[PDB]
C-alpha cells in the first residue's frame, strides 16, 4: 500500500502561489515617479526564500499574477466622475531598457513584454519562461563575479531574472487615485538539485547569506527531562 | 455565437488554481537541461537522510556542538537514566530541527516510522551495556532500569557493537496525527558501566541520528515557524 | 447555454500575443505573388554575407573609405604588430557597424564561430609574410612576434596567396553571451616585410571581411542601438 | 476566439443548481472510507421501521410514558371504544411525532400504506376479543361495536395472539396527497370483556406501532415545522 507521498513533492512543496511584493504608485506626480518597480527576487520573502534555499539549483518558470485595486484619496477635487482605469505592467527582460521616468522610451517597449489590464476584469497573469544562458538558476554560490573583487562574492549574473514596472495608462480623473500591484509568485515545472539543509538562522539581507550565530535547537532543563 | 453562462467562479483569481498563463516570452528558446547530479523530487529523501540528534539540550548547551553529544559518565550509579526523550518530531525541542522535524514543520498531518540511531563514540577497547527503551504513548516514561526492561528494550552492548538502530512504530489512532503538540519515549538506562583499561580520563559520548522509514508521509502543507521577517529584505 | 468561466488573463492586451483578427477587407482578392528574385527567409543569410570590417579606425579616417584599408609599411621592424583587434562582433567599434554586427545589435544572445578572411590589395610581384595570431578569451593580446608565434597563429605568406581565411572558434561557458560588452584577440604581425622589385613609391593595404557560420544563431530580439528617433518622423 | 452569446441565466446564483465549484483544499487527500455499520442511503429505511405510537395523548400525559400505552380496563360495557385516532400520520397529533410522522413532516407530498402493529402487554393467562375497525376516507367514525363490525374489521383475540398487524391501504384520487390537513379512522373495540384468573388488580396496556410499507414514497422536500429557532445558536 504506502500512504500517498503525492504533496510531499518539489512541485507541491514549491509550486505554491504567494505574494512576494506590493507596491503603490500614483496616478499624478511632481516627478515621473508615477511608477511601481520589483526586481523578480526570490531572496525576499523569508518562507519562500528558505523553501528555495533548501536546494541548490533550481530551474523554474515564473508565473505571476497581479492584484491590482485603486482607490481614490482624500478631498478638494469636485465632479471626479473618472473613466476606467487602465493599466500597463511591462516586463524587462534581463538586458532591456529600463525606464527612469513615468514617460520613458522604455515604456513603448519594442521588446519588452507588456501586458495592458483594465479594472474590473480578472487579474492579469503573464508567465515568464526560465532565462538563464546557464543550466539552472543557483541559490548559493561560492565563488566571486570578479576574483579582483572581495563584495562580488557569491553574486552571478545568471540568477538576474528581469525587472517588473507598473504604471497607469489613464489618469481617469484629475483627482489622487494610488494603486497597489500586489504581485503574485508562483513557479512552474520545478526542478532542484542537490538539496540543503534548511536555513537555521535568521536572514538578514536579501544578497547576502551572513547570519548572526543561533543554537542548533531550544534548550531544555535536564537530559533526561520529559516536559 | 456559441451560447455560455456566468458559471458563478469566474473572474475569480483563486490563487490555489492550475489555469494555463499567457506567455510573456514566448518564440524564446530556453537553454537545454544539464544533468546536474542530485536530482531530488521529493522531500521524503531529504527526510529519509539520517541527522544528528542534539539530545544535550541542556542550558548553555544548545550554542556550542556539545548539543550533540550524550555524556557518559565513567562511574555512575547503575540503573542511572543516560538520556531521555519524546518521540515528538514536529514537536519536542530535541527531534525539532533536525532534517526530519525541519520536514515536518512544513506540513500539518504526517504518519510514519522513526529510525533511531545510536553510535557509541568511545574507545575500541571500552566494552558496556545500555538499555534502549522504548515507552509506546499514554504509558509514560520509565522511572527505574526495571520498569524500562519489562517494557520494549534492548540490550546495546557497547563491546559488540558501536551502533544500535531502533525503529520507532506508528502507534496512532488516526491515519496522521498533527505535528504540533501523545508520541512515547525514548530513555536509555546504565545497565553496566563502561569499562575501560583502567587508565583513562575522559569521558565518552553517544550520537544520536534520527530518520524517517520508507512509510513516511505529510499531508498539509504549511508556513515552517522557524523563519520569519518582518518585511521584505530589500 | 454552454457555461465558461473568467480565465484571468482575458480581456486584456498582450502585446506579443498571436491571436487571429477580424479582416477589415474580407471578399478582397490580393493580387498574386510574383517571383522575385532574392527570397530571403532569415536573418543569418544576411549574417552569413561578407563585409568588409572597418579596422583602420583612427581618428579622422571613420567618415572616408580609408577606415577599411590596414596599411602595410613599406619598411618597418620585423615582430612588429600590423593591427589588432578584440573579438566583441556587437560590441567593438571595429567589428559593430559590420553586417554581422549589425545583425547582432538587433538580439541580445547569439552563438557561433566568426568567420575573418584577410586579403592582400599589394602588388601581384610582392611578396611578404604576415602572423595571424588569435589569442583565446582571458588569455590577453601578445606583445610581441613570439608570443604571438607561440599560440594560435597561421603564417599567411603573401607571394603563395592573397586571401586568408581564419576561422574564429566559440569559446564560452554558456550556450549563448550577451552581444553587449571575453571575446579574444585578433593581431597580425611582420613575420617579413614585404619585398617587391625595388622601385615601388606607395604602400600596401590589407582588406578585412568578417562572416557567421553555419552554426550561427541568435536568441533575444530587442531595439537595436543605433537608430534613434525624437519623435515621429511626419 | 469562440464566439459565445449571453444566454439570460448567467452571472445568476441559483440556489438549486448542480455547477461544479473550484477545490479550495486540491492536492489534498482525504482519508479513506471506513466500513461503518448502519449504512442508510433513503430516509424510507427510517420510515420503514415500527415507532411507539402515543395514543393516550389525554392532557397531562403528554410528558410521562403513559401517552403510549392504551388503557384497557379490567371491566367495562362490551362495545365499548378501546381508542381511536384518524389515518393522519402527517397532521394527527397521535401519528404526527412518530419516526414516520417525523420523515412526513419534511416532506409536502406522499404516497404508500400505513402498517399499524397492536401489541397486547397484558398476561399470558389473559384473554379476550378487540374488534379493531378500519373506516375508509369520508365514511366517518363509527359510533358503535354493530358499525365498527359491519365494515373492515379483525377479531384479535388477545388469547390467540398478543399482536395484530393491520396494513391501511392507500385510498386518495390523486397519486401523492398533502401531508398538511380525508384519510380514514381506526377504531378499536370490546368485543369481549378482558378474561383472568380472577385475582389481578391493575389493568393491561396495548402499545401501538406505525411503519411505512414497501411502497411508501414522499415528494417534495421542505422545512419541517417542529424545530425553530430565533437566530444562530452561536
Amino acid at each position: 500500500n504506502y500512504h500517498s507521498r503525492s504533496e510531499s513533492t518539489v512541485e507541491n512543496f514549491l509550486c505554491r502561489s504567494a505574494c512576494v511584493f506590493y507596491t503603490t504608485y500614483r496616478n499624478h506626480g511632481t516627478d515621473g515617479d508615477n511608477f511601481g518597480y520589483w526586481v523578480i527576487n526570490t531572496r525576499q520573502v523569508a518562507q519562500l526564500r528558505r523553501k528555495l534555499e533548501m536546494f541548490t539549483y533550481a530551474r523554474f518558470d515564473l508565473e505571476l499574477t497581479f492584484v491590482i485595486t485603486s482607490t481614490q484619496e482624500q478631498s478638494t477635487i469636485q465632479g471626479q466622475d473618472s473613466p476606467v482605469l487602465t493599466h500597463q505592467i511591462m516586463y524587462v527582460p534581463p538586458g532591456g531598457p529600463v525606464p527612469t521616468k513615468v514617460n520613458s522610451y522604455s515604456w513603448q517597449t519594442s521588446t519588452n513584454p507588456s501586458v495592458f489590464w483594465t479594472e474590473g476584469s480578472a487579474p492579469p497573469r503573464m508567465s515568464i519562461p526560465f532565462i538563464s544562458i546557464g543550466n539552472a538558476y543557483s541559490m548559493f554560490y561560492d565563488g566571486w563575479a570578479k576574483f579582483d573583487k572581495q563584495g562580488t562574492y557569491g553574486i552571478n549574473t545568471l540568477n538576474n531574472m528581469g525587472t517588473l514596472y507598473m504604471r497607469h495608462v489613464n489618469d481617469g480623473s484629475p483627482g489622487p487615485i494610488v494603486s497597489t500591484v500586489r504581485i503574485y509568485f508562483k513557479p512552474k515545472h520545478v526542478k532542484t538539485w542537490v538539496p540543503r539543509p534548511p536555513r537555521l538562522c535568521q536572514y538578514q539581507k536579501a544578497g547576502n547569506v551572513n547570519f548572526e550565530p543561533t543554537g542548533v535547537t531550544e534548550s531544555r532543563t535536564d537530559i533526561t527531562t520529559m516536559q | 455565437g456559441l451560447p455560455t453562462m456566468l458559471t458563478p467562479g469566474s473572474n475569480q483569481f483563486l490563487t490555489s488554481d492550475d489555469f494555463q498563463s499567457p506567455s510573456a516570452m514566448p518564440q524564446f528558446d530556453v537553454t537545454p537541461e544539464m544533468d546536474i547530479p542530485g536530482q531530488v523530487n521529493n522531500l521524503m529523501e531529504i527526510a529519509e537522510v539520517d541527522s544528528v540528534v542534539p539530545v544535550n539540550n541542556t542550558e548553555g548547551k544548545v550554542l556550542s556542538i556539545e548539543s550533540y553529544q550524550i555524556p557518559v559518565q565513567s562511574n555512575s550509579t547503575n540503573g542511572s537514566q543516560v538520556f531521555g526523550f519524546p518521540l515528538m518530531p514536529g514537536a519536542s525541542s530535541v527531534l525539532n530541527r533536525t532534517l526530519l522535524g525541519e520536514i515536518l514543520n512544513y506540513y500539518t498531518h504526517w504518519s510514519g516510522s522513526i529510525k533511531l540511531t545510536f553510535m557509541f563514540c568511545g574507545s575500541a577497547m571500552a566494552t558496556g551495556k545500555f538499555l534502549l527503551a522504548y515507552s509506546p504513548p499514554g504509558a509514560g516514561a520509565p522511572t527505574t532500569r526495571k520498569e524500562a526492561m519489562l517494557g520494549t528494550h534492548v540490550i546495546w552492548d557497547v563491546g559488540l557493537q558501536s551502533s544500535c538502530v531502533l525503529c520507532i512504530p506508528w502507534i496512532s489512532q488516526t491515519h496522521y496525527r498533527y505535528v504540533v503538540v501523545a508520541g512515547g519515549y525514548i530513555t536509555c538506562w546504565y545497565q553496566t558501566n563502561i569499562v575501560v583499561p583502567a587508565d583513562t580520563q575522559s569521558d565518552c559520548k553517544i550520537l544520536c541520528f534520527v530518520s524517517a522509514c520508507n512509510d513516511f508521509s505529510v499531508r498539509m502543507l504549511k508556513d515552517t515557524p522557524f523563519i520569519k521577517q518582518d518585511n521584505f529584505y530589500q
